[PDB]
């Protein structure tokens, strides 16, 4: 059994996300003004100079990179929902157009790597990790966890794509929810 | 069958009628083609008593028209798969694995796979091409894990993770329980689909479409007055603005106003007093006016938005009560407590 | 409740009266018999009679039990 | 690549458009086999039955009225024919060892009464 | 108070709850100082610049100025993903409505099939007076010179099989000499035949639509029987009245000082239909057989003589009128 | 303060109003057939115009058959994608677009019959020659019947409607005129054509549709326009069962306030006729004359108009009410005693004009609209 | 961190006294504004 | 469908009268064809008899007459 603490804020946050891509039938801006690398870049950039242990540098460099490379590799498997799914399509030919492959860091926003924390307890179920790794990688998420908090206004903003264009999630159209959700 | 019977020379001579019976007694509408008439088990019901000039004006338009091309923009201007998605248990067109028994959508593969460009011999999912792969490999699945470990250096914590996913097929993204058992408003629908305390119970086909003529689920083909008397108390429901049931006479059933009652508070309302020409009987629930909102849009003179906190369950939900009474900035999250001669 | 019911038919007897009266089938719909009967051969229309008064006689046979309820429906409507 | 279609709709949003104490198990049930068997009323709902009887007789004629007793005749005689059939089966049963009539004592069970 | 609300929701708000009180919301409304855009609706939802840029090629600038491309709205959101409800009809309407469809039918195919008998023998009155050193060259193009090109197309992949109908059309258009006359007989012959077939079935049709017709037409009287079964009893008698009295008090509270005496009001400006309905009762206790006739002539003058004593009506005038 | 019940007067005609009216009709249309068991019948048309001519009807105006509009014309209003997907399917080849079918909703409730490019094309030439020809003067009221799809979008097809014609004749009718006002009496409200216009000022579209939980959800009243269209898309929610005075009562006002408050140079009437009563997806209660007094309104304000027909699945009475309308466009009544057409066996039992009215419940009370119009009206006082 | 998410428990009292103390803090803010603005047109309008 | 009318519990109560004491739950649906199939001889007899008699009405009388024939007599119904 592993448990992560996740804030209830983050916790509405992700409730919220799925509000939005089930039941308002709304996708994100992609690419944001705010990725994903962006995030795991300025966290650490903001926690490497709270300790001075360099082992515990070494940790959080490896928590970080690893973080960035489990959602390159899984945002295609199971990270986003079945509405996205069209637009991770289109996002995937875009990328084969201009002959550059897709890379879900410099692409995809927050919410995302806020879904891979939320489902990532059942990954870390589903393999032979030791105990030792486990609650290392469990206290390393909930600190960076606990660092989104502190910036939970300026990564997950509330804002009406109706009113704004600089909204987190835009509306869709007909069609588009017709090909996800139709075939 | 020879159609054209051409000469020496390929010139036409005679051509052959081919099968017109082949298709001269296909069933239409009526229940027989449309070579025969109707037939005398239908006449018995149909007719009232069953026993066992061309002055037309309607061929002269062809003549009377005349053509109209005086626009702006006128010239140019084995096993059997399953019948529903492995990834986000919906129906729909799938793509079938064939050593396999799962069957995926076409949209929720990894990479998703066009459904003009499909591939051309076999298609194995990832759990099944994974499997080949290690029955290929003539090293057990730990060795190549280590190896996988050893040769990713760089990162080791989540070189488990990277190697195990490989493996595992692709699925649509649902929140685990965790983060939704915190909230119990927040429900789960058929499809997956987000569904909360605004949300109707779905009605049932046997209430729709199998009610009796006069009697609809929309409440506006017949003079239905048992629906201002409250069912538990036998009261009369009062609506709210106007103060008034208007039950009608069934003398007069024109005098009979429209009431609904509110989903959440049960505040029983007129369809007039707000404007409404439907009941809201399916959807989402109905609010009355008297309700605070949960979302609300306030200029700044861009916009600041507002949400209500989602309700949390009894174990993670704190109420505090205020030392400050005047002034203190809540975030419009708020309880109502009791009031306890001094004070007025 | 019956004098309202009644009420309603009478204070529009002439107008429903002059309508039947003056109905003027098409021709080719005499000619090629395309119009019905079965009102008129069971004395059901409401043609050379007050309609009010039609209708408190077809209502007073339907009371005695010799015209049906159908019959009578479709009479009235 | 083989394919195959479920949705079965060319379209989406098709909705949308304009067109305690407790017995151990076997007791229950032989205090109700002597239940039913010291009864004589008549145990497949009728109307359900008759039921049966209209949509299996539209085959050999249409329009085909029943008297009221023949359907009447036709559940007496149903049940007197499956009570007898059940009580072979049990036995073709408790033939093997076994108390739990299964499909294969009633093909068996007929075979030999010889209807089939 | 948390600087959330704006003034103009807190005034609908208070309207909404003390809007019947005219002289508690005018407190308010003034107490407080409100005086006298952007209503999106609830149907409609705002596209991104992105999904906006789609080749429509016909567009000028005009056409780019006047059509709305961002804001959209569908069915499916409009109905929260629940569905629609129908109009629910009476079998009788439902039966008008088989009547229309086989019409429909019918009609269709006869009127298509007509039309390619009406192009097929131009084409063959053009045919025939020409020679025939020229006529094994002649071709027709598609559509055969019409207006269409799939009419004439619907009406041979029906006639004939449906494999042999596309090579019947190739054969029209590449060899119209030998094809044009069979194509032209067969279609007349079945023309013929679908129009027997159409008045021997419009025979039918015209009397279920005289059955049916007027009963389809008919919404309130189909259940009018039911409905004043259950409508015309105590209870809702007593329920109607009840209400109106308690409307009345609920009122009274507020306004309208001088409460009225009344509940219901009748009118009763004919004086003949109470001669009406004393004979609609006398013709049920003649016909009637569950009343004793002692208790039957005492039913006779219990109305009569109420009818005399409630109004104006005299008994000579109700005995000399009955 | 607003609504005022008031009974239906008779119709009566303006001979002081004679205009000068242009009947859009292709042969074809009719030919033309949504399915087997399909409620939307373009065989509707042409018993409509059988009516027209057995009743001498064209010695007062002129038949013309309007060209085809080609892929590009379509295009004027909907994207070259769903024009090219609808030029190019037919019921043989649905396999190969599947993708394209759940993307335009095509195939359920909309469906593909082998005519169904050439039946669009004949609605839209039909659409934009009668606004062409009001925009060069040779008519003063044109009449297709061919069109009416009003719930046709850029990239979709919904409602039994593939190409939306009406936008299309209101682009030709911008050309030539700055305002242009859309009045839909159809049952259902103008989804399309609303959502075509809804952020301009050019076009104010109004529609008097049923608003419940029917086809297609949208027209509320506080759907009203965004941007510069703001209070230039007038809803008018109504409730079943609509009789011929109350919608009378309700249309002239909002209709006369549109005329003295919005000013247009050009109008486009659907006439839906599955507003009136016994038709099989509307649950209004209008009678032939409460249908046509509203065409028969519109034309006493002089503007040039465009009457084009919409719904309407039960095939004689939107029929009889089509030839009512255009009969009332000539300045005449026709009497209610149908001539002899090759349809006559379908205006049975009685085989008049007129199309009788439902005895079923009139719902829409009298505070209910006076509160719908009373916020109409005040949304109506920005446009001057 | 449960501590986000916590309902203020607020009685009716300090309501009434909360929305008495805001509006008359608008009104006069709004008052006092249109007083300063006149003072200072009427400024303008004497060294005009 | 009229067939899956004969509902299981009623298929158990013919059971319990023939005194069996577990049934197998593949049982209830072999019992429906064998019921239909004998049903459906009696009432094809019935039949038979019932158009002999030009009469488009079946009677009580003929079914316990097509059960003679058939082997099975049934007393109780007349004849
Ligand atoms: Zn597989
Ligand atoms: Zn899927
Ligand atoms: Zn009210
Ligand atoms: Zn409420
Ligand atoms: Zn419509």
């Amino acid at each position: 059994k592993i448990s992560l603490q996740i804030p209830i804020k983050l916790k509405s946050v992700l409730v919220d996300d799925w509000e939005y891509v089930t039941k308002d039938k709304k996708i994100c801006r992609l690419p944001a003004d705010v990725t994903v690398e962006m995030v795991l870049n300025k966290y650490e950039h903001e926690v490497s100079q709270e300790l001075e242990s360099p082992g515990s540098q070494s940790q959080l460099s490896e928590y970080c990179a690893g973080l960035k490379l489990y959602f390159d590799k899984c945002l295609g498997n199971m990270l986003l929902y079945r509405l996205e799914r069209l637009q991770y399509d289109e996002l995937l030919k875009k990328s084969s157009k201009d002959q550059k492959p897709l890379v879900p860091i410099r692409i995809y926003g927050a919410i995302h790597l806020l879904r891979l924390i939320s489902v990532l307890p059942e990954l870390i179920s589903s393999t032979t990790m030791d105990l030792q790794s486990c609650q290392l990688l469990i206290k390393q998420t909930e600190d960076f966890l606990v660092w989104l908090l502190m910036h939970v206004d300026e990564y997950f903003n509330d804002k009406d794509p109706n009113r704004s264009d600089d909204a987190l999630y835009v509306n869709t159209s007909s069609q588009y929810e017709g090909v996800a959700l139709g075939m | 069958k020879e159609l054209l019977e051409k000469d020496s020379k390929g010139n036409i001579i005679k051509l052959n009628e081919p099968s017109t019976i082949s298709e001269d007694s296909k069933v239409s509408v009526t229940g027989l083609p449309l070579n025969k008439g109707p037939s005398e088990k239908i006449k018995r019901e149909s007719l009232w008593n069953y026993r066992k000039r061309n002055d037309l004006k309607t061929f002269l338009t062809e003549n009377m028209t005349e053509e109209s091309n005086i626009r702006s923009t006128i010239g140019w201007n084995d096993f059997e798969n399953e019948d529903f998605c492995s990834a986000c248990n919906q129906s729909g067109s799938f793509l079938c694995c064939d050593t396999c028994p799962k069957s995926f959508h076409f949209l929720c593969l990894d990479p998703p796979i066009d459904p003009n460009n499909l591939p051309k011999g076999d298609w194995h999912c990832n759990e099944c091409k994974f499997k080949i792969f290690i029955n290929n490999s003539m090293a057990t699945l730990k060795k190549i894990e280590s190896n996988f470990i050893k040769q990713n250096n760089n990162v080791k914590i989540f070189a488990k993770l990277l190697f195990n996913i490989d493996s595992h097929n692709p699925k649509q993204f649902q929140l685990p329980n965790y983060i939704k058992e915190t909230f119990p408003a927040v429900k789960t629908g058929s499809r997956g689909q987000y569904s909360d305390e605004n949300d109707k119970i779905p009605l049932t086909d046997r209430q729709l479409f199998n009610t009796s003529y006069g009697q609809s689920i929309t409440k506006l083909d017949s003079y239905n007055p048992d629906t201002h008397i409250d069912s538990n108390s036998g009261k009369f429901l009062i609506c709210y603005k106007c103060n008034q049931t208007r039950l009608g006479s069934w003398s007069h059933p024109e005098n009979s106003r429209l009431i609904m009652t509110c989903d959440y508070c049960q505040t029983p309302w007129h369809l007039d007093c707000v404007p409404r020409a439907s009941f809201k009987n399916l959807g989402s629930k109905w609010k009355c006016p008297l309700h605070s909102p949960t979302k609300v849009y306030k200029k700044i003179h861009n916009y600041k938005v507002w949400k209500k906190q989602r309700l949390i369950n009894k174990k993670n939900q704190l109420y505090y009560e205020p030392l400050q009474k005047i002034g203190y900035q809540n975030n419009g999250n708020i309880q109502i407590i009791p009031t306890t001669n001094s004070i007025k | 409740t019956i004098y309202e019911r009644l009420l309603e038919i009478k204070q529009m007897n002439e107008r429903v009266t002059k309508e039947i009266n003056t109905r003027s089938t098409v021709t080719f719909a005499k000619d090629l018999d395309l119009l019905s009967s079965q009102l008129s051969e069971m004395g059901l229309d409401f043609v050379g009679e007050d309609a009010y008064k039609q209708v408190l006689r077809l209502s007073r046979r339907l009371i005695n039990g010799d015209l049906e309820h159908q019959w009578f429906e479709e009479s009235l409507r | 690549a083989r394919t195959k279609q479920t949705a079965r709709k060319s379209t989406g949003g098709k909705a949308p458009r304009k067109q305690p104490h407790r017995y151990r198990p076997g007791t229950v049930a032989l205090r109700e086999i002597r239940r039913y068997q010291k009864s004589t009323e008549l145990l497949i709902r009728k109307l359900p039955f008759q039921r049966l009887v209209r949509e299996i007789a539209q085959d050999f004629k249409t329009d085909l009225r029943f008297q009221s007793s023949a359907v009447m005749a036709l559940q007496e005689a149903s049940e007197a024919y499956l009570v007898a059939l059940f009580e072979d089966t049990n036995l073709a049963a408790i033939h093997a060892k076994r108390v739990t009539i299964m499909p294969k004592d009633i093909q068996l069970a007929r075979r030999i009464r010889g209807e089939r | 108070s948390q600087d959330i609300l704006d003034l103009d929701d807190l005034v609908e708000k208070v309207d909404f709850y003390l809007g019947s009180n005219k002289e508690l919301f005018t407190w308010f409304k003034n107490f407080v100082g409100y005086q006298e855009c952007e209503a999106f609706g609830p149907s409609y939802k705002r596209l991104p610049k992105s999904d906006t840029f789609m080749p429509c090629s016909g567009r000028d600038d005009m056409c780019w100025e006047v059509l709305n491309d961002e804001w959209v709205g569908h069915p499916v959101w409009a109905s929260e993903d629940s569905g629609f409800i129908a109009h629910r009809k009476n079998q009788y309407e439902e039966t008008l409505f088989k009547i229309e469809e086989e019409r429909h039918e019918y009609d269709f195919y006869i009127e298509s099939n007509l039309r390619t008998i009406q192009c097929l023998e131009t084409i063959v009155n053009k045919i025939e007076n020409m020679t025939e050193n020229e006529k094994a060259n002649f071709k027709l193009p598609p559509g055969l010179g019409h207006t269409s090109m799939t009419i004439y197309k619907k009406v041979i992949r029906k006639v004939y099989d449906k494999e042999r109908g596309f090579e019947i059309i190739d054969a029209l258009h590449e060899h119209p000499a030998v094809t044009a006359p069979v194509v032209l007989k067969r279609l007349k012959q079945k023309d013929e035949e679908w129009r027997r077939a159409q008045r021997e079935w419009n025979k039918v049709w015209r009397e279920l639509e005289q059955k049916v017709f007027f009963k389809s037409l008919d919404h309130l009287g189909l259940t009018f029987k039911q409905a004043d079964k259950k409508l015309l009893t105590t209870k809702q008698l007593i329920s109607e009245i009840s209400s109106i009295k308690v409307d009345q008090t609920n009122k009274k509270i507020h306004w309208l000082t001088p409460k009225p005496k009344s509940q219901l009001d009748f009118d009763f400006p004919d004086k003949n239909i109470f001669y009406d309905i004393l004979c609609l009762a006398d013709t049920f206790i003649t016909h009637t057989t569950a009343y004793s006739n002692p208790d039957k002539e005492r039913l006779k003058d219990l109305l009569k003589y109420f009818i005399s004593l409630f109004f104006s009506i005299s008994f000579e005038k109700i005995e000399e009128s009955l | 303060m607003v609504y005022e019940a008031t009974p239906f007067d008779p119709i009566t005609v303006k001979p002081s109003d004679k205009r000068r009216v242009a009947y859009f009709y292709d042969a074809d249309v009719g030919n033309y057939a949504y399915g087997a068991g399909h409620p939307m019948k373009p065989h509707r048309i042409r018993m409509a115009h059988s009516l027209i001519m057995n009743y001498g009807l064209y010695k007062k105006m002129e038949i013309y058959r309007a060209k085809p509009a080609t892929k590009q014309e379509m295009c004027q209003f909907h994207t070259d994608e769903y024009i090219d997907f609808l030029s190019r399917v037919t019921p043989d080849n649905l396999e190969m677009f599947k993708r394209e079918s759940v993307k335009f909703n095509v195939g359920d409730d909309c469906p593909v019959f082998d005519g169904l490019y050439e039946y669009c094309s004949i609605s839209g030439g039909g659409s934009m020659e009668g606004a062409a020809r009001l925009n060069r003067g040779k008519c003063d009221v044109a009449v297709n019947y061919a069109g009416g799809l009003h719930h046709a979008k850029k990239s979709e097809a919904s409602g039994f409607c593939y190409l939306n014609d009406i936008v299309l004749g209101i682009i030709e009718l911008l050309r030539y005129h700055p305002r242009v006002l859309y009045i839909d009496i159809d049952v259902h409200h103008g989804d399309g054509v609303e959502e075509a216009f809804y952020t301009t000022d050019r076009v104010m579209t109004c529609s008097f549709h049923k608003y419940g939980e029917f086809f297609p959800g949208t027209g509320e009243l506080r759907d009203i326009g965004v941007g510069a269209g703001k209070n230039y898309a007038v809803n008018v929610p109504l409730r079943d069962g609509i009789d011929d005075a109350t919608y009378r009562s309700v249309f002239e006002p909002v209709i006369k306030k549109i005329m003295e408050w919005y000013q247009p140079s050009a109008v486009v009437l659907q006439c839906g006729g599955d507003s009136l009563s016994g038709d099989r997806l509307g649950c209004f209660n209008l009678s032939m004359e409460g249908h046509a007094n509203c065409v028969n309104y519109v034309k006493s304000f002089g503007i040039p108009m465009m009457v084009v027909g919409g719904g309407g699945y039960t095939m004689r009475n939107v029929a009889r009410t089509w030839c009512f309308e255009t009969g009332l466009l000539n300045n005449v009544v026709l009497d209610k005693d149908l001539p002899y057409n090759e349809y006559y066996e379908y205006y049975g039992p009685d085989y008049k004009l007129s199309v009788r009215p439902s005895n079923m419940f009139n719902v829409n009370t009298p505070e209910y609209l006076d509160k719908v119009m009373t916020n109409i009206f005040a949304n109506l006082e920005n446009t001057k | 961190f449960n501590q986000d998410f916590k309902i203020t428990q607020i009685d009716e009292n300090s309501i009434k006294y909360d929305f008495f103390d805001k509006i008359y803090k608008s009104k006069m803010v709004q008052k006092r504004k249109l007083f300063q603005f006149q003072e200072s047109l009427i400024d303008k309008l004497v060294s005009n | 469908d009229n067939i899956q009318g004969i509902t299981k519990p009623a298929i158990r109560r013919l059971a319990r009268r023939g005194g069996v004491k577990r049934i197998s739950g593949l049982i209830y649906e072999e019992t429906r064809g064998v019921l239909k199939v004998f049903l459906e001889n009696v009432i094809r007899d019935a039949v038979t008899y019932t158009e002999h008699a030009k009469r488009k009405t079946v009677t009580a009388m003929d079914v316990v007459y097509a059960l003679k024939r058939q082997g099975r007599t049934l007393y109780g119904f007349g004849g």
